[PDB]
C-alpha cells in the first residue's frame, strides 16, 4: 500500500496484475482460486487498505504471515572493504556472506560499488549484485539499469529473471 | 566521487524509508487496538527519522547540483574543444572528446583538444 | 453443450474396475471400518482433552488475534447457541507460557450469554522474548462449579517482530 | 526540451533531447545514435530543414540567446537572437516560428527574419 | 519401478570410511582387452580395492588392498614410460604412485590372485588436491599427469619424472582440473568465478588462453572428446550448468533448481548433441540431452563420481559410489505398475477386536452426548494473604493467578508448580493493598489454579481448573473519621430487631453514630436507630454507600448468628433509588461517546499524517533538487496533532476506568436495594448480579451500557412480559454502542416496575 511504483492508475483490464468458478474450485479471495505449488512469491491478491491487511489472517496474502518490512565470524564495522575490493577472490565470496548470510545491505553494496569500480565495470557478476542490493534497498529502475547493463555483457538465465 | 556519494546517500536514504512505511504501518495498528504508548513512541520515532532523513535530503541535494555543474563543465569544455574549429574537425573532435571520456581516457580527451 | 470428453485413462480405468470390482469393494470397505475406527479414536481423545471450540450445554468459541508488534490483541468471539436459554456461570482462563507472554488478565468471568449475541472479548497478548519465539495459547471455558472446561480453543501466536 | 522526428541519414525517428549542454538522440529501444554538445543550456527544439536536401536539420535554441542548426553530424548556421529562446515551430520549408523570453514572436527564414512582434 | 534405479551388483565399502570425486574409476586396468570394465575404489582412509562383478557374491572383490597414506583420485592411463598398457595411479596428499594389477590364474574360480606392483613413486613437495591425466600436446601412447595443489601450484610429470610446475595465476581455493584435447588447453574454474583455459606450452613455457566469467564455481569440470564433429567443454557449477565453446563462451546453459553433487556427459544419440547425466543431492539421476530432460531416476544414495560402463555383457550399466561407503551398478527401471490395491486374501480385517474398539470408543461418544484443594487464609493485620494448595492426585504444570480488584494491588499476581507427588501441600503468600483514591468495588478476590492430570490417553495431560475467594476486611480500605449531620443522600435499612452498638458491629473503628473515610477523603456516616429499628447510611457519593452498606448487613448477619437467633430480615421497605444510580450512567456513556469522537479525530490526523509522510518520501527517493514547500511544517504541525489527541485519549481512557469502577459500586448497591426491597431469594439475585454486573474494562468492541441493555431487554422479553407487540417492539437486543441510554434507563425502570406488581425472574 505504502509504496506506489506502477506508472498507469487504471490501466486496461488485461495488462496489469493488480476458469472453474467458485461453484467448483475453491478460492482464497473474492476471486483468485487456490492455486498448486504454493511459492514464496505469491501475492495472490492485495489488500486495499493498512486496517484490512492487519484485521485479516496473517497468511491470507502470502505464503507466509505478513511482515512491515521485507561468537560472530567476522564483524563487518572492523574490515575496510576498499581492501578486500582489490582482491576479487575475496571480495566475492564476502560479498556472497555479508549479503545472504548477515543481510547488511549497504555494506554489501559499498563492497560491490569498490568492487565494480576496480573492475572498470566489465564483469556482469558485480552488475547483477548491485542491482539486486538495489531491488531489495526498494530501488527498482536503479536496478533495473544494472540488470540490463548486465544483460548487455553476458546473456544469463539469471539476469532475465531478475528483469523479470 | 560525486557519483559515489550520491549512490551512498540514495542507498541510506531507502533504507530510512523503508523504515518509516513499516513505521507508518505499525503506528496504525497500535492506533487500532488503542495502545498510545507504544503508538506514540512510533511516531516519536518516526518524527526522529524524518529529520535525519531531511538532513540527509539536504546534503545529497547539494551535492547533486555540484554533481550537475561538473557535468555541465564537462560537457561545455567539449563543446568549447569542437567549437574552436571550423567544419568537418568539429564533430570529428566532439566524438572523439565523448568516446575519450566514455572510456574515460582522459589523457587522450586532452590529446584530441591540443591538437587532434 | 460442455459435456465432457474422456480419455484412454478412464476406459482403461472402467476396464480395471469392471475386471476387479470385487476387490475394489472388499478393500474400500476394510478402509472405510478402519477410518470410521481412527475418527472415533480422536473424536473420544478430543472428547477427552476438551479440545473441540464448537462443543445440553450450547456453546461455540474461536480466538481471533490481530496485530503485528511486541502487543497483539486477542479477541474471543463466543456465542451462545440455543432457541431461548441464557448461561449464567461462565469463565475464561489463558493458559500460555509466563516466560513469553504477559496476560494481564489471563482469567475473568463472563457476561450472561443472550442466545443469538456474538460476544468479542479481548485481550492484550505482549511477547516477552527478544528473540522471536511463537508458542501457543489455550483458552479454557468452564463453568465455575466445574473444573473441566466446557469447551477450549488454541491460538498460534505469531512472530513478535520487536525491537 | 525534446522532439521526436527524423534527422539526416539516420534510418531510425529520434528521440532528440536537450539537456545542460549536450544533446542525444535515441531510438526505440534506447541506443545513443546522436549526440554532440551546445553552447548553453538548450531550452527548446525543432526539425526543419534548412537547405532543401530532404533530411531535417535540428534547431537549438541555446540559453546563450543563439539559434544553431546541427545535422546529423555537422553545424550549419547560428543566427544571434536576443533572449532566451523559448519555442521553436517548425511548419514551412525552411521558414521556423520562434519566442523568446523578452515576448518577442518571430520568423525566420533560412538565415533572416521575415517579421517580429515584441509584446507583454 | 517407473523412474527408479533398479538394482545390479551392489556393495557396501568399509567401516564408515570416506570417498570423493577421483575416486570411482572404472576401465581395464587389468589389461584383458575384451571390453568388460573393472570398478576401482580408493578412499583418503587408505584401502584401495578393485572389483570385478557378476550379476553380496565373495569373488566379485579382485582385491582390497591397503595403503598407509589416503587416496585420492584413483585413475587409470598409460602411465608408464615403455609400454601401451593401462596402469593405475594412486595420489596420495603427497605422494603419487604407479602401480599395475597383474592377475594370474588358479584352476578354479577362486584360485586366482592380483599383484599390484609399485612401478615408481613421487615424492610430493606441496600437498596435493587433485590431478588431470591426457596427452599433453600432441603426443601419442602416452599419459602424462598434471597434478594441482592446494594452494595454487600446478605440477606436470611426463609419465616417468618430474617435467615442471607453474602456479596458477590468481587462485585461493583449487577447483576442478581437466584437460582438453582439441585445444591442447588445462581448464580450470579459479576461486573467482572464472573458467579459465591455458594453453599448455604457454604453461610449459613459464598466460592465460581464455576465461569466462561463470555466476558461481564448479563442482566438476569433464571434457568430452567422442565426438570429433563439434567439440565441447562442460562445466557444471554449483548452482548451474554450463556447456562452453572451444573458444571460451557459453554453447549453452541449463539453470538447475537443485544442488548437483556428480555429473558425467556419457556416450550420445544424435547428431551433434552429447547426453549427459547429473546426480542430485536429493538422490536423483537426471539425463538430459544437453539442456533437455530425457529421463530421471530416484537413487538410493547421494552419487559422488557417477560413471557409466559395460559390466559383464551388459553396455551402460551406472556405477554410483556415495561418500559414506555405498556403491551400486544399476540399469534404470522402465516399467511402468499398476497403481492398484494389493489382493491379500490371506489379511483379513480383524473384526472382533477392531468391533470390541470401536464399541468401546461410540459408546463413550453416546454416553457424553446426554483431585485438588484450594483454600485462601487473610490475616488479621497492606494485609498478607497466604493461599495453600493440596493435591490428592499427582498433578502438573500447576499455575496460581490471584485477581483483587482494579484499585486494589497485589505484590504477587502469578506462581507456577511443576509436578508434585501425591499428598503434598504448597504454601503462597502475597500481600494486598490499596493503590489509588476510589474505593474498589467489592474486597472480595479470586485465586484460581491451573493444572493437568497426565492420562493414558493424553499424557500431556488434561487441564482442569479450579477457584477459590477469600474476603478482604475494611481496614485494608477505610479509617474511623469524623461523622457529618447532613450530606446529600441516604438511605435505610429496617431490620426486624433492636439497634445494636455500632462498636459491637465496626468494633475496629472506635457512641451509635458512627463515621468512616476511606483512603481518599470520602467520607460516609452510619446512624443507628433510637425509637425505631432501622440504620441509616448517608454521604454525598452514592458508591461509597455500597461498601459500608454491605459491610453492615454481612455483621449484622454474623452477629445475630452467634446470638443464635434464626429470624432476621434487612427489608427496606420502600423506594429504589433509580435516579442518582442514573446518573453515573450518562457520566458514563458521556466519557464513553467522548473516547469515540477523539478516536474518530485521531483517525483523520493520522491519516493527514501518513499522507504528508508519502509525500515527504516521493521527495526523497527523487533524485532531483526540490524546494520542500513547507512540507515538514505541515508535517511537525500534524505530529503536535497526533500527540495531543493521543494523550487526550489516553486520559479519558484513565476517566474511563474510574467512572466504570464507580458505576460498579452503583449497581452493586442497587441490587442489593433490590434484593431486599423485594424478598428475592439467592437464584434471582444471581441471575441480576449476571445481568447488571457483566465486565470490569470496557473496550471498543464491548460496554458495560450494550451488554446489561442486551441482558435487561432478554429478561424482560423471556420472564416480565406477556405482550408479543412490545416484545419486538422495545424488548429487542443489539450489541452496538447506542446513541443515548434513553431505551437502559427506561428498562430498568420498567424491571423494577414489573417486579413490584409481583413478577419474578427465570431462565428458560
Amino acid at each position: 500500500i505504502l509504496d506506489e511504483n506502477a506508472i498507469a492508475q487504471v490501466p486496461r483490464p488485461g495488462t496489469s496484475l493488480k476458469g472453474p468458478s467458485p461453484a467448483v474450485r475453491p478460492v482464497t479471495q473474492a476471486g483468485r482460486p487456490i492455486t498448486g505449488f504454493l511459492r514464496p512469491s505469491t501475492q495472490s491478491g492485495r489488500p486495499g487498505t493498512i486496517e484490512q491487511a492487519i484485521k485479516t489472517p496473517r497468511t491470507a496474502y502470502t505464503a507466509r504471515p505478513i511482515a512491515s518490512s521485507s561468537g560472530p565470524f567476522i564483524n563487518l564495522s572492523r574490515l575496510n572493504l576498499a581492501k578486500y575490493a582489490q582482491k576479487p577472490k575475496l571480495a566475492k565470496a564476502l560479498f556472497e556472506y555479508i549479503f545472504h548470510h548477515e543481510n547488511d545491505v549497504k555494506t554489501a553494496l559499498d563492497l560491490a560499488a569498490l568492487s565494480t569500480e576496480h573492475s572498470q565495470y566489465k564483469d556482469w557478476w558485480w552488475k547483477v549484485q548491485i542491482g539486486k542490493c538495489y531491488y531489495r534497498l526498494g530501488l527498482y529502475r536503479e536496478a533495473e539499469k544494472q540488470f540490463k547493463s548486465a544483460l548487455k555483457q553476458q546473456e544469463m538465465v539469471d539476469t532475465f529473471l531478475y528483469l523479470a | 566521487e560525486y557519483h559515489s556519494v550520491h549512490q551512498k546517500l540514495s542507498a541510506d536514504m531507502a533504507d530510512n524509508s523503508n523504515l518509516i512505511r513499516s513505521l507508518l504501518v505499525q503506528a496504525e495498528d497500535a492506533r487500532l487496538m488503542r495502545d498510545m504508548k507504544t503508538m506514540k513512541n512510533r511516531y516519536k520515532e518516526l518524527y526522529d527519522l524524518n529529520k535525519d532523513l531531511l538532513n540527509g535530503y539536504k546534503i545529497r541535494c547539494n551535492n547533486h547540483t555540484e554533481l550537475l555543474g561538473s557535468l555541465k563543465a564537462v560537457n561545455q569544455a567539449i563543446q568549447r574543444a569542437g567549437h574552436l574549429r571550423v567544419g568537418k574537425p568539429k564533430n570529428q573532435v566532439i566524438t572523439a572528446c565523448r568516446d575519450a571520456i566514455r572510456s574515460n581516457n582522459i589523457n587522450m580527451l586532452f590529446r584530441i583538444m591540443r591538437v587532434g | 453443450l460442455n459435456v465432457p470428453r474422456k480419455t484412454r485413462l478412464y476406459v482403461d480405468q472402467t476396464l480395471r474396475e469392471r475386471e476387479a470390482g470385487t476387490a475394489m469393494h472388499r478393500t474400500f470397505q476394510a478402509d472405510l471400518y478402519l477410518l470410521r475406527l481412527r475418527a472415533a479414536r480422536a473424536y473420544v481423545q478430543a472428547l477427552e482433552s476438551s479440545l473441540s471450540p464448537v462443543s445440553r450445554e450450547p456453546l461455540k468459541l474461536h480466538a481471533v488475534v490481530q496485530g503485528l508488534g511486541p502487543t497483539f490483541k486477542l479477541t474471543l468471539h463466543l456465542q451462545n447457541t440455543s432457541t431461548a436459554r441464557p448461561i449464567l456461570g461462565l469463565v475464561v482462563c489463558f493458559l500460555y507460557n509466563e516466560v513469553l507472554y504477559a496476560l494481564p488478565r489471563a482469567f475473568f468471568k463472563v457476561p450472561l450469554l443472550v442466545p443469538g449475541l456474538n460476544y468479542p472479548l479481548e485481550t492484550f497478548v505482549k511477547s516477552l522474548s527478544d528473540k522471536g519465539i511463537s508458542d501457543i495459547i489455550k483458552v479454557l471455558v468452564l463453568r465455575e462449579g466445574q473444573s473441566t472446561p466446557l469447551l477450549s480453543a488454541h491460538i498460534n501466536m505469531p512472530m513478535s517482530e520487536g525491537l | 526540451a525534446i522532439v521526436l522526428g527524423t534527422l539526416g541519414d539516420i534510418t531510425s525517428p529520434l528521440a532528440i533531447i536537450g539537456g545542460n549542454c549536450a544533446l542525444q538522440g535515441f531510438n526505440h529501444e534506447g541506443n545513443d545514435l546522436f549526440w554532440t554538445v551546445t553552447g548553453d543550456n538548450v531550452h527548446s527544439l525543432a526539425l526543419c530543414d534548412f537547405d532543401g536536401d530532404g533530411k531535417k536539420e535540428l534547431l537549438v535554441g541555446s540559453e546563450d540567446f543563439d539559434i544553431r542548426v546541427f545535422k546529423e553530424d555537422e553545424i550549419v548556421a547560428e543566427m544571434s537572437e536576443t533572449e532566451i529562446i523559448t519555442s521553436l515551430c517548425p511548419m514551412y520549408g525552411s521558414r521556423f516560428g520562434y519566442a523568446l523570453s523578452n515576448g518577442t514572436v518571430g520568423v525566420y527564414d533560412k538565415t533572416a527574419r521575415y517579421w517580429r512582434i515584441k509584446s507583454k | 519401478s517407473l523412474f527408479k534405479a533398479r538394482d545390479w551388483w551392489s556393495t557396501v565399502l568399509g567401516d564408515k570410511e570416506e570417498f570423493d570425486q577421483g575416486c570411482l574409476c572404472l576401465a581395464d586396468v587389468d589389461n584383458t582387452g575384451n571390453g568388460q570394465d573393472k570398478i576401482i575404489v580408493g578412499s583418503f582412509m587408505g584401502y584401495l580395492r578393485i572389483f570385478n562383478p557378476h550379476p553380496a557374491q565373495a569373488e566379485d572383490l579382485l582385491l582390497e588392498v591397503h595403503l598407509r597414506d589416503p587416496i585420492l583420485q584413483v585413475e587409470v592411463g598409460k602411465f608408464v614410460s615403455g609400454t601401451e598398457m593401462l596402469h593405475l595411479a594412486v595420489l596420495h596428499s603427497r605422494k603419487l604412485c604407479v602401480y599395475s594389477v597383474s592377475g594370474t590364474l588358479g584352476n578354479v574360480e577362486h584360485g586366482n590372485q592380483y599383484q599390484i606392483k609399485l612401478m615408481y613413486e613421487h615424492n610430493l613437495q606441496r600437498t596435493a588436491c587433485n590431478m588431470t591425466y591426457g596427452s599433453f600436446g600432441g603426443v601419442k601412447g602416452r599419459d602424462l599427469i598434471c597434478i594441482q595443489s592446494v594452494d595454487g601450484m600446478l605440477m606436470v610429470f611426463e609419465q616417468e619424472s618430474y617435467a615442471f610446475g607453474r602456479f596458477l595465476p590468481g587462485s585461493l581455493l583449487p577447483g576442478p582440473l581437466a584437460y582438453s584435447s582439441r585445444t591442447d588447453s588445462f581448464i580450470t574454474v579459479s576461486s573467482c568465478h572464472q573458467v579459465e583455459s591455458y594453453k599448455y606450452q604457454v604453461l610449459a613455457f613459464a598466460v592465460v588462453d581464455w576465461t569466462l566469467n561463470i555466476g558461481e564455481q564448479a563442482i566438476d569440470i569433464c571434457i568430452v572428446s567422442f565426438i570429433q564433429s563439434a567439440s565441447s567443454v562442460f562445466v557444471l557449477g554449483e548452482r548451474n550448468f554450463f556447456c562452453l565453446k572451444d573458444n571460451g563462451q557459453i554453447q549453452f546453459m541449463k539453470k538447475l533448481d537443485y544442488s548437483p553433487s556428480c555429473f558425467l556427459p556419457y556416450c550420445s544419440v544424435s547428431e551433434g548433441t552429447i547426453n549427459t547425466l547429473i546426480g542430485n543431492h536429493n538422490n536423483m539421476l537426471h539425463i538430459y540431452q544437453d539442456v533437455t530432460l530425457k529421463w530421471a531416476t530416484q537413487l538410493p544414495h547421494v552419487p559422488v563420481a557417477v560413471r557409466v560402463g559395460c559390466l559383464h555383457d551388459l553396455k551402460g550399466v551406472i556405477v554410483t559410489l556415495s561418500d559414506d561407503g555405498h556403491l551400486q551398478c544399476s540399469y534404470l527401471g522402465t516399467d511402468p505398475s499398476l497403481f492398484q490395491a494389493p489382493k491379500v486374501e490371506s489379511r483379513e480385517l480383524n473384526y472382533d477386536e477392531l468391533d470390541m474398539e470401536l464399541k468401546e470408543l461410540q459408546k463413550v461418544i453416546k454416553n457424553v452426548n446426554k483431585d485438588l484443594k484450594v483454600s485462601a487464609m487473610v490475616s488479621p493485620n497492606s494485609v498478607t494473604v497466604k493461599v495453600t494448595l493440596k493435591n490428592r492426585v499427582a498433578l502438573q504444570k500447576i499455575k496460581l493467578s490471584i485477581y483483587v480488584q482494579p484499585p486494589l494491588v497485589l505484590t504477587g499476581d502469578q506462581f507456577t508448580f511443576e509436578f508434585m507427588a501425591p499428598e503434598m501441600t504448597r504454601t503462597v503468600g502475597f500481600s494486598v493493598y490499596l493503590k489509588g483514591s476510589y474505593s474498589p468495588p467489592e474486597l472480595e478476590g479470586n485465586a484460581v489454579v491451573s493444572y493437568s492430570r497426565p492420562t493414558e490417553r493424553n499424557p500431556d495431560g488434561i487441564p482442569r481448573v479450579s477457584q477459590c475467594k477469600f474476603r478482604l476486611p475494611l481496614k485494608l480500605v477505610c479509617l474511623p473519621g469524623q461523622p457529618s449531620k447532613t450530606a446529600s443522600h441516604k438511605l435505610t435499612i429496617d431490620t426486624n430487631k433492636s439497634p445494636v452498638s455500632l462498636l459491637s458491629l465496626f468494633p475496629g473503628f472506635a457512641v451509635n453514630v458512627m463515621g468512616f473515610r476511606f483512603l481518599g477523603g470520602s467520607q460516609v456516616t452510619l446512624l443507628a436507630s433510637k425509637t425505631s429499628q432501622r440504620y441509616r447510611i448517608q454521604s454525598e457519593q452514592f458508591e461509597d454507600l455500597w461498601l459500608i452498606t454491605n459491610e453492615l448487613i454481612i455483621r449484622l448477619q454474623e452477629y445475630f448468628e452467634k446470638q443464635g437467633i434464626k429470624d432476621f430480615t434487612c427489608s427496606f421497605s420502600g423506594s429504589v433509588p433509580l435516579e442518582e444510580y442514573f446518573e453515573l450512567i450518562d457520566h458514563h456513556f458521556e466519557l464513553r461517546i467522548n473516547g469515540e469522537k477523539l478516536e474518530e479525530l485521531l483517525s483523520e490526523r493520522a491519516v493527514q499524517f501518513r499522507a504528508i509522510q508519502r509525500r515527504l518520501l516521493t521527495r526523497f527517493k527523487d533524485k532531483t533538487p526540490a524546494p520542500l514547500q513547507h512540507l515538514d511544517t505541515l508535517l511537525d504541525g500534524t505530529y503536535k496533532q497526533v500527540i495531543a489527541l493521543a494523550d487526550a485519549v489516553e486520559e479519558n481512557q484513565d476517566n474511563l476506568f474510574q467512572s466504570f469502577t464507580r458505576l460498579k459500586s452503583a449497581t452493586h448497591l442497587v441490587i442489593l436495594l433490590i434484593g431486599l426491597w423485594q424478598k428475592l431469594s439467592a437464584d434471582q439475585i444471581a441471575i441480576l448480579e449476571a445481568a447488571f454486573l457483566p465486565l470490569q474494562q470496557d473496550t471498543q468492541e464491548l460496554g458495560w451500557e450494550e451488554t446489561v441493555d442486551a441482558a435487561l431487554s432478554h429478561l424482560l422479553k423471556t420472564c416480565l412480559s406477556k405482550s408479543s407487540k412490545e416484545q419486538a417492539l422495545n424488548l429487542n437486543s443489539q450489541l452496538g454502542i447506542p446513541k443515548d441510554t434513553s431505551q437502559l434507563k427506561k428498562h430498568i425502570t420498567l424491571f423494577c416496575d414489573r417486579l413490584a406488581k409481583g413478577g419474578r425472574l427465570c431462565l428458560s
